[PDB]
């Protein structure tokens, strides 16, 4: 959960060298990102998740 | 000498050779196989058509356009009208199968694009309106690809399925679908992709018409973008091979 | 069970490239932080225990509750057994396509007076009965009906002031596991009910007062709690996104992927 | 017919006995730690090496 | 754009000068809206504490 | 464990001087009473046991209590977990800079009628629920809100007339120990909250009635009791002098060093 | 898997057993008597002798 | 499987991966190292910041145009404003270092061009007029690239340096510079180039602000030539990593 004490850090991506494209090839590209946990990953202290809501029992 | 870009697959009569590809993702790590006699239930002797069944099929190729949301097939009923595997499906009460999916979309070096080939066991789609359920005609079609719809489906009294891509019809995050086995068709470094699915189901055998246990989905993340003058029409083609089929309980001809 | 060690590394110049790979193979790179930078030898005593399935699925949870009274129209409460009528439990089981486990039931019963003009109300200790009816069995339509004799059906007699009752149930499914998601119809014609509703027939659960207990009306509240044990799982999947709607089917209302924020550069949520 | 095992510590033994005739009555097993990531990560037929390029 | 596919895409375009910032996001895998609905995001929200090494794969 | 023996000594004339030293070295002289006088051999069987840390910190203590009712504005009680809202416990932990231990919680719940004109009040056995919410979790704003299902969060159902409930909790801190005193801010700019308030996020504790329980209003009282165990400590320090003021910070009101007396020679307190 | 120890007397044995799977459930340890005053008294680098003058 | 086109370099935190390159030219054949105790002079114990110093830095990328004559940097004072290596430079009277230079300029297959990366120990530039000498402001700039001038510099009373390329500022033949270590960035078969420079100097240690012992030069021989419609702006970027730094004689803060 968010707290200023332990706050994680930051991440950035900067052009090292501008995109070079030939003629007749499209100028703009796209880049997709991925996330995974390494083999040293671990967790603790199970709790509830705030995302899922409810009102009255489902029917 | 060798290469990792190239692969050749041979089942029965058919053969598929590809000079640009990646490795073959195998299931969860269980190579498909027949049924050991420890888990068996049916006491009739099973039919093993082998070459008559195991081989590659090619469904209808579907166009791929800049705005195209995506597509889904249902494997247990797609082939049902093709070949003996369509015939041996109608005459038996039970079947056990596993699938090798091979998707082929190629482009020149000047075509941007990215596709997502996932194979989703037991994909259960919702309904347009909240109360009803989808009709058997909407979730399926013979050999034909059903496609998504990019924007929300207006909810009337109809039975239509909910085709929004970002929910992927199952009401989950589309970005998370990669837990299931998958591969990335990428017009940059790839040409075709391949999947091998072992038999996944709660019970050791199943009826084929009732329960569609494996759903195939192709969702473009990065649309097709190309400068003018290059060829416009780029089709996608799917190839589906059963493996190690078995059948039990021969009965009369039909489904009803 | 323990976390792996992070092995130290000095500088590197070489043609072997850990930092590069191809995700198109559907292959998550195994690269560890020692590859792309310099690293000191470190022992980790962290343990993965609490992340195991057992500790994840095993907690008691309130699936459902009813109200039945001591007099008037509704004198007993009936409920069919599905986990899906409670939000937060149903989600915890939707990670896994095929689940296997042995339920442990616990009931929590409470009583409440109701406003009335009745004079000289004097309470006595109430006694609740809880009867389970496997499928197809006889269904009581009235509190005094013969079915409550429970010549067979497992039944529990409980009393206020005592500890909450508890009973354990083994694995009841026909197949080799419960099925959370089922694509198909119940009828060979691809008609009738669609979805998982067809697989689920668990029978029914009933409850009643044994004795009137007082002159004045009394309303009672019963609560069920599952506590899965000995769990096994198969074929994980993406968590559910859109809010639930119905208990019989996966139907959802289309909703965005995530929350939003300002321009991509912005470093804080909004 | 008792049994002995180890608790969960960080920086001991406990005696448990099964009192009932039905497997489903036994206490939960919290301690099974066995893990094999290979069934989700690395689901490929040709084993790939970290130290080498992916597509050669 | 969170209602479309474009939520997963990172625009990259040829500029006339170098050093522009492609993107950036804070690292708070259970809180920050970025990782919130991700796969890793869900599993965390059930747990209070964590440690390990997060990999980011780009393609 | 035992007291040391006092060894006997005869007279002495010699140039070795036990009775002299220099305290400027910050060195407490080890001199024992046998050095400065004549002493008889004596065996001491006194034991230091009850002075160990364990027996010192381990006693139950009442940290806090609330009031929540059966009807009206306040139907539940919420409390964040800090030891510092009770005087006499907080002081016992301020000897030690860094403390490590495993809490053992015990609740004591009582009920009280409230004056009203309601007629024909007839009680029933109440049932209290106590729910723990680790940080960041969902926060119920109303008694019937879905969060009370406790699909995960550890929760306790209790009944009047039974024994007081008890549960044990292990060591929850992130670091290698709890910290009683922390000098610094929460923000790299040396701004925002100062003091130990930043380190402490323990989550929150809630309680409610399960059932109304009667027609007439009822107010309840809950009490929490810590009982540290397995204690370890580090870096002792001076006990606190001036009376406490706030629970978030060490702020004090200046007060004298000791009590007073008459002229230095006077041998009795005043 | 029991254990035996000694009570607290002045001028006997008791049988304890741990019934739970979590270390924090075990009873308190009241009996650890280990003491080493050297970490507060005598915190000097040069060891000083009682029988000698402090500053020579 | 392997390739000679690909290389991965790791120092401290930073890492530089390149999928198209050539081998790494190492100095004159002496891999950089610390100071053996046979040649030592300073009797104070040297500081060895290691990871705090050794790592890669990236200076300002500079545009590359059809008419662009070239560029030069002075290594001992470039980094002086960057990182601890800039701090540990100001607080010591002595330093000993060696450099790994990595130059990155990429282009598509349709861009002609050739560059020359040389690393010149003790490049001593002349003056515009014959009598004067260059000012300390003209030979240097913080992190910024100074560039040549294609045609002769008119000689006034100023202190300006002589920037003609074909004399390379040192009054030698530019065509001969290859005796020093070098590599060729060539937009055809290459992408990036790499150099490793051991510590070269007359005396075993040196002051950093006084004496700039290593000069880096990038001179295009074949200008950039590309048909219209392709992207115009192609930057060049330089990466500079100290190696095995040492320092002596801690003193107050400044240079004066
Ligand atoms: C008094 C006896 C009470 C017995 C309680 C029996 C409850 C059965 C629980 C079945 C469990 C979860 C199953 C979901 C079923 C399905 O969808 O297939
Ligand atoms: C029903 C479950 C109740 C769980 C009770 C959890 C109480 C947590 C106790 C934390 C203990 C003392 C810590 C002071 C914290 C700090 O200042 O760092």
């Amino acid at each position: 959960a968010s707290d200023e004490y332990t706050a994680g850090g930051f991440i950035t991506c900067w052009y090292q060298t501008n995109i070079v494209v030939p003629a007749d090839a499209q100028s703009s590209c796209y880049i997709m990102c991925f996330v995974s946990a390494c083999n040293d990953f671990s967790v603790r202290l199970l709790k509830d998740t705030p995302f899922i809501s409810q009102e009255n029992f489902f029917q | 000498g060798y290469s990792d870009r190239v692969r050749s697959i041979t089942l029965g009569n058919s053969t598929i050779t590809t000079q640009e590809c990646a490795n073959v993702v195998v299931g969860y790590g269980v190579w498909p196989d027949y049924l050991k006699d420890s888990e068996a239930t049916a006491e009739d002797q099973p039919t093993q058509p082998d070459v008559a069944t195991c081989r590659f099929y090619t469904l209808d190729s579907v166009q791929w356009q800049k705005t195209s949301p995506g597509w889904w097939w249902k494997l247990p009923d797609a082939l049902s009208n093709l070949g003996l595997f369509g015939q041996n499906m109608q005459y038996h009460y039970l079947g056990r199968t596993g699938y090798t999916i091979h998707v082929q979309c190629n482009a020149s070096k000047f075509h941007q694009g990215c596709l997502l080939v996932v194979c989703v066991p037991e994909a259960e789609m919702g309904c347009a309106t909240l109360n009803n359920t989808p009709s058997s005609a909407e979730l399926l079609g013979g050999d034909t690809a059903k496609e998504f719809a990019d924007k929300p489906v207006a909810s009337g009294s109809n039975k239509l399925v909910q085709r929004v891509v970002y929910n992927a019809g199952m009401g989950v995050g589309v970005g998370n679908l990669t837990i299931f086995p998958h591969q990335w068709i990428n017009l940059r470094t790839n040409n075709s992709a391949t999947i091998v699915m072992p038999y996944t189901n709660s019970v050791p055998m199943d009826n084929m018409f009732r329960h569609n246990n494996v759903t195939l989905m192709v969702i473009p993340f990065v649309p097709l973008d190309y400068c003018p003058g290059s060829t416009t029409y780029v089709p996608i083609t799917v190839t589906i091979a059963p493996m190690c089929a078995e059948y039990n309980g021969l009965r009369l001809a039909g489904h009803q | 069970g323990r976390v792996a060690d992070t092995v130290g590394t000095g500088p590197t110049n070489s043609e072997a490239i850990p930092a590069l790979t191809a995700a198109e193979t559907g292959h998550t790179s195994q690269v560890v932080p020692s590859d792309t930078m310099q690293t000191r030898h470190v022992k980790n005593y962290h343990s993965r225990s609490e992340s195991t399935i057992e500790n994840f699925l095993c907690r008691s949870a309130c699936v459902y509750f009813t109200e039945y009274e001591n007099s008037g129209a509704k004198r007993y409460a009936e409920w069919v057994i599905t986990p899906r009528q409670a939000a937060q439990l149903r989600r915890k089981l939707e990670f896994f396509t095929y689940v296997r486990f042995d339920l442990e039931l616990t009931f929590v019963i409470t009583s409440t007076q109701q406003p009335s003009t009745t004079q000289n109300q004097d309470a006595q200790i109430l006694t609740h009965q809880i009867m389970y009816v496997p499928p197809g069995g006889p269904v009581p339509d009235k509190v005094d009906s013969y079915v409550w004799q429970t010549s067979t059906n497992p039944s529990v007699f409980w009393t206020e002031g005592n500890a909450p009752p508890r009973m354990s149930v083994p694995f009841l499914s026909i197949g080799n596991a419960y099925s959370n998601f089922y694509d198909g119809w119940s009828e060979f014609s691809r008609n009738g009910v669609y979805g998982i509703n067809t697989l689920n027939n668990m029978g029914t659960l009933y409850a009643r007062h044994v004795n009137a207990g007082s002159t004045g009306p009394i309303k009672s509240t019963i609560r069920i709690y599952f506590k899965p044990k000995h769990v096994k799982a198969w074929i994980p999947r993406p968590p559910r996104l859109c809010q639930y709607e119905k208990a019989k089917n996966v139907n959802f209302q289309p909703s965005g992927v995530t929350t939003t924020r300002q321009s991509i550069t912005t470093m804080t949520n909004t | 017919g008792a049994q002995v095992s180890t608790q969960k510590t960080g920086a001991i033994h406990y005696t448990n006995i099964n009192y009932y005739k039905d497997a489903a009555s036994n206490s939960a097993n919290r301690q099974d730690f066995t893990q094999d990531p290979s069934k989700f990560t690395e689901p490929v037929k040709d084993i790939m090496i970290k130290s080498l390029p992916a597509l050669n | 754009k969170v209602n479309s596919m474009e939520a997963y895409q990172i625009p990259v375009r040829s500029n006339e000068g170098s050093g522009t910032q492609v993107f950036g996001f804070p690292l708070q895998p259970g809180y920050s809206s970025v990782f919130s609905r991700t796969l890793l995001g869900e599993i965390l929200n059930y747990y209070t504490h964590w440690s390990g090494s997060i990999k980011l794969t780009f393609m």
